[PDB]
């Protein structure tokens, strides 16, 4: 009976959406001069890693990172040297993402096992968060003392480290979520699905205030734009598309007809002119924010890469692949 | 069950122009585009990885 | 000063060693994924080789074999299914004397044909384009008492065993009647045919028939896992 | 003139294949990091000695060829001997140990990851280039390799011109270390792995009812048999019974065991990865 009522209400949304919008981004920021042709070179490449990375989280100083392997090991390095300041083995063989605190004082680690890992650094396993159906997507810290981790069972959740039990739970997704990106403010906060809706939730009062449903295909990757009034979600339709919150819909889209392949790790660089996106192609495309057309090509690695972070510096990008490698660009 | 209400919820919501905001990103990307070492390549001086 | 950096480079030659050993240590081991229908019985399979994932490390012949098992995800899309791209076998379990009875609530939709569409799923992954599978048939003593009854017909569930024959070149069993032999071999050739289009020597499906007592299982793995890396080896060297 | 020329010609054009292809594979192997395998380290050491042999010893060969005569010093003409001795048994002896590798890889598929490492081919490498080093120099420029009739004396003693002149002991045992033993270890692996290719497709035929390995090992045996064997024989033949063998026939014996080298490249090399890392580098 009230899915009449629904259907109506979500054409009458869609009648504001439209009505909302008067000239695309494209139309405004034609005038601008383009970004010009990048070239990027492997400033350092990291080895040491057993089998294929799949997320890694750069340390607040730009100079730390931490990245996860399905060989079970948690290994931090240091990029300025090349060098491992630590090797955490994990009980779980399988892992699917890992965190960096703020503070550097904690690592978050989580995999099929559905059970988050929170290792402390000054290394042993300090709380392990259980209460998740799926297995664990990605993780993230709000601060030294909280954590939101996105599980297969279609929910996200805000953990407390010391209680050990989640503070509140997130739900709204027909499919199973499988990214996440806090705000800069870590006031709102956003989680791409495979129903192809990625939806900006609230660590306060815990309900999706919007959803954006402009992908075809699962999402794969999200990021908010460092304004934190606009993210990028990156799905397997071999597009990425930039939304925006305050407009509550789609603004562009990064395409191109060569490429036939999805989207894996999507990250802004720090005044977000470039959309770096990890693709299925073996390699990462980096794009113009304002004028969707690609600048350069990043095809260093030889398997697929799984993930993409750029400091919070603006210095270094970092892409981890399934060969193995982890290469820092610059 | 709770959707119908979550969708209403959603449906009120004030919203700015299109035009406003990509102003507004636009301006942001040209104001903050001198601190992008990504953007402007650093000199091996400047760079600290090389 | 420099007592920093000697200092990392002591950690950075102690950690290098350590990932070396673990490094050894891992490819010493061999990976399988154990993946199968809810009421398969790979609870029995599980059983029998150890003899919210379920890990069982087993060696024979002094080889390490690690079986990994997942059951809370259930989904009609699997994104945990292309983590497993390292793994030498895929064990694929499937109830063969379900062929009669229908789990989805809808007709024509039985549990084997829901099982041939996760197979055909699996095979025609682009992540699992050299894995192969192991596809054990369990229960095939049910399927023995349910062909010898008159309660359910085949021909009235797959149309095709109408016109199907047993083929000549043939394994029957010591003590088995034409009938489940029939059947049994069809239930086989129905995986096989779905195996055989898709892959070109990349990866091949094994096709064993197992009881609920059966005990040889350890050793057809071995067997099976031994022959998937000769054939790996052998297409890598352009000779199979 | 023309005659001269020509030969000439042939040889420069077999210096450049030589060098071209082996200076190619070591860019592929090393510009690559995807391309560092442990059996790859041992096509890196095969392309390497063929890659001296044809820098070393094969233009050496051709000048001494046309000119007739050895302008440079004998002390370099010694060590041109070595060298090409130490190039030929290096690549021999490397050709048998890829196919040993390939006979613990099919054999024992279980024990190979954990048989061969990276620390195991470097001192089997090792080792092998030893092996090779002593059997070149040590009995070349210790002299024991030297015969005794009258005209061997001659030819040592004068400086312009230096032929090859061996003791039929050093020969016998130059040829066993060199070619005949790595001849019988690669047909004894090659045998056994094509018995084990012929099981495994008579397995795929009986449970699947709905020649490649057989031309593969026909081309990797037949291109080094064909090479070197008529060279080993002949090396046997003319110190068993001078008469038999004529310098000029026991010389293209040699050159073609030398051209040898240009085809390692273009038979171990033809994996998927290696026509892309070569279409990448050109
Ligand atoms: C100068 N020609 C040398 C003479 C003897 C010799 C060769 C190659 C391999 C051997 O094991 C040899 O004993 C020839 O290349």
């Amino acid at each position: 009976q009230l899915r009449q009522e629904a259907e109506q209400l979500k054409n009458q949304i869609r009648d504001a959406r439209k009505a909302c919008a008067d000239a695309t981004l494209s139309q405004i920021t034609n005038n601008i001069d383009p970004v010009g042709r990048i070239q990027m070179r492997t400033r350092r490449t990291l080895r040491g890693h057993l089998a294929k990375i799949y997320a890694m989280h750069w340390g607040t100083d730009s100079r730390l990172l931490v990245s996860a392997s399905q060989d079970g090991k948690l290994i931090i390095w240091d990029s300025y040297t090349t060098n491992k300041v630590h090797a955490i083995p994990l009980r779980s063989s399988w892992v699917m993402t890992c965190a960096y605190a703020p503070s550097g004082n904690y690592v978050a680690c989580g995999g099929l096992d559905n059970i988050c890992s929170i290792y402390n650094l000054k290394v042993r396993v300090s709380r392990e968060l259980a209460g998740h159906t799926g297995y664990l997507s990605c993780c993230r810290f709000l601060d030294d003392n909280q954590i939101v981790t996105s599980s297969g069972d279609t929910t996200c959740a805000l953990w407390d480290i010391e209680t050990g039990q989640q503070t509140t739970t997130f739900t709204g997704h027909t499919g199973d979520v499988m990214s996440l990106s806090l705000a800069p403010d870590t006031r709102l906060f956003v989680s791409g699905a495979c129903d192809a809706s990625a939806k900006l939730w609230d660590v306060r009062e815990g309900m999706c205030r919007q959803t954006f449903t402009g992908h075809e295909s699962d999402i794969n990757a999200i990021c908010f734009f460092p304004n934190g009034n606009a993210f990028a979600t990156g799905s397997d339709d071999a597009t990425c598309r930039l939304f925006d919150l305050r407009a509550d819909q789609e603004l562009m889209t990064y395409s191109h007809d060569n490429i036939i392949c999805g989207i894996t790790s999507v990250s802004f660089s720090k005044s977000g002119r470039l959309l770096l996106a990890g693709y299925d192609d073996f390699n990462c495309n980096v794009w113009d924010a304002l004028k969707a057309d690609r600048a350069g090509v990043l095809a260093g690695h030889d398997n697929r890469v799984s993930c993409l972070g750029v400091t919070d510096d603006g210095m270094a990008v970092a892409t981890g692949s399934w060969d193995s490698f982890l290469k820092i660009w610059n | 069950r709770k959707l119908v209400e979550q969708l209403k919820m959603e449906a009120n919501i004030d919203r700015i122009k299109v035009s406003k905001a990509a102003a507004d990103l636009m301006a942001y990307c040209e104001a903050h585009a001198k601190e992008d070492p990504l953007l402007t390549p650093v000199p091996a001086s400047e760079n600290p990885f090389r | 000063q420099r007592n920093e950096e000697k200092a990392q480079r002591e950690a950075n030659k102690k950690i290098e060693k350590q990932l070396q050993k673990d490094k050894q240590v891992y490819r010493a081991t061999h990976r399988l994924l154990l993946l199968g229908a809810g009421e398969s019985g790979k609870s029995t399979i599980v059983k029998q080789m150890r003899i919210g994932i379920f890990e069982t490390k087993f060696q024979v012949d002094k080889v390490n074999f690690h079986m990994f098992d997942v059951g809370g995800q259930r989904d009609e899309r699997r994104k945990w299914i292309q983590c497993f791209n390292d793994v030498t076998a895929i064990i694929f379990v499937v109830a063969s004397s379900s062929y009669n009875m229908v789990i989805r609530e809808d007709n024509q939709t039985n549990r084997l044909q829901e099982a041939l569409n996760l197979f055909k799923s699996i095979w025609n992954n682009r992540w699992l384009r050299t894995i192969s599978v192991i596809l054990f048939l369990n229960k095939q003593d049910l399927l023995a008492e349910k062909v010898l009854a008159g309660k359910s017909k085949i021909e009235d569930y797959f149309p095709e065993f109408a016109r199907y024959t047993t083929p000549e070149d043939a394994t029957p069993e010591p003590g088995e009647d034409p009938r489940v032999t029939r059947a049994k071999y069809f239930i086989r050739d129905e995986f096989l045919r779905i195996s055989t289009a898709s892959g070109d020597g990349r990866h091949y499906c094994y096709p064993h028939f197992t009881c609920a007592v059966d005990t040889e299982n350890i050793r057809r793995v071995f067997n099976d896992c031994r022959d998937i890396i000769q054939r790996m080896h052998l297409r890598q060297y352009e000779l199979l | 003139e023309v005659w001269v020329v020509g030969m000439g010609i042939v040889m420069s054009l077999i210096v450049l294949a030589i060098v071209f292809g082996n200076v190619l594979v070591i860019t592929a192997i090393a510009k690559f990091e995807r391309l560092q395998t442990v059996t790859n380290y041992f096509i890196t050491s095969l392309a390497c000695a063929d890659l001296v042999m044809g820098l070393a010893v094969v233009p050496f060969g051709a000048a001494h060829i046309l000119t007739k005569t050895w302008t440079f010093g004998n002390f370099w003409c010694e060590f041109w001997t070595s060298i090409d001795v130490l190039c030929v048994t290096a690549s021999i002896e490397t050709l048998c140990v890829i196919a040993v590798d390939r006979y613990f890889a099919i054999t024992s598929p279980f024990k190979y990851q954990s048989l061969l490492t990276k620390n195991k081919a470097r001192v089997i490498i090792l080792m092998v280039w030893i092996v090779s080093g002593l059997t070149s120099f040590l009995p070349i420029q210790m002299h024991w390799y030297r015969a005794t009739h009258q005209e061997a004396i001659n030819c040592y003693a004068e400086e312009t011109c230096c032929d090859f002149f061996t003791n039929q002991a050093y020969a016998i045992a130059s040829s066993i270390v060199s070619f005949y033993v790595p001849l019988v270890i690669m047909v004894f692996v090659y045998s056994r792995v094509f018995q084990e290719a012929k099981r495994q497709l008579q397995k795929i035929d009986k449970s699947e009812g709905r020649h490649k390995a057989l031309k593969t090992l026909g081309i990797i045996m037949g291109t080094f048999t064909l090479c070197w064997l008529p060279f080993f024989i002949v090396n046997i033949v003319h110190v068993i019974q001078d008469n038999l063998i004529r310098k000029e026939v026991y010389i293209l014996l040699n050159w073609i065991g030398y051209v040898n080298s240009g085809f390692n490249p273009l038979i171990y090399c033809r994996s998927p990865d290696f026509r892309i890392a070569f279409q990448e580098l050109l």
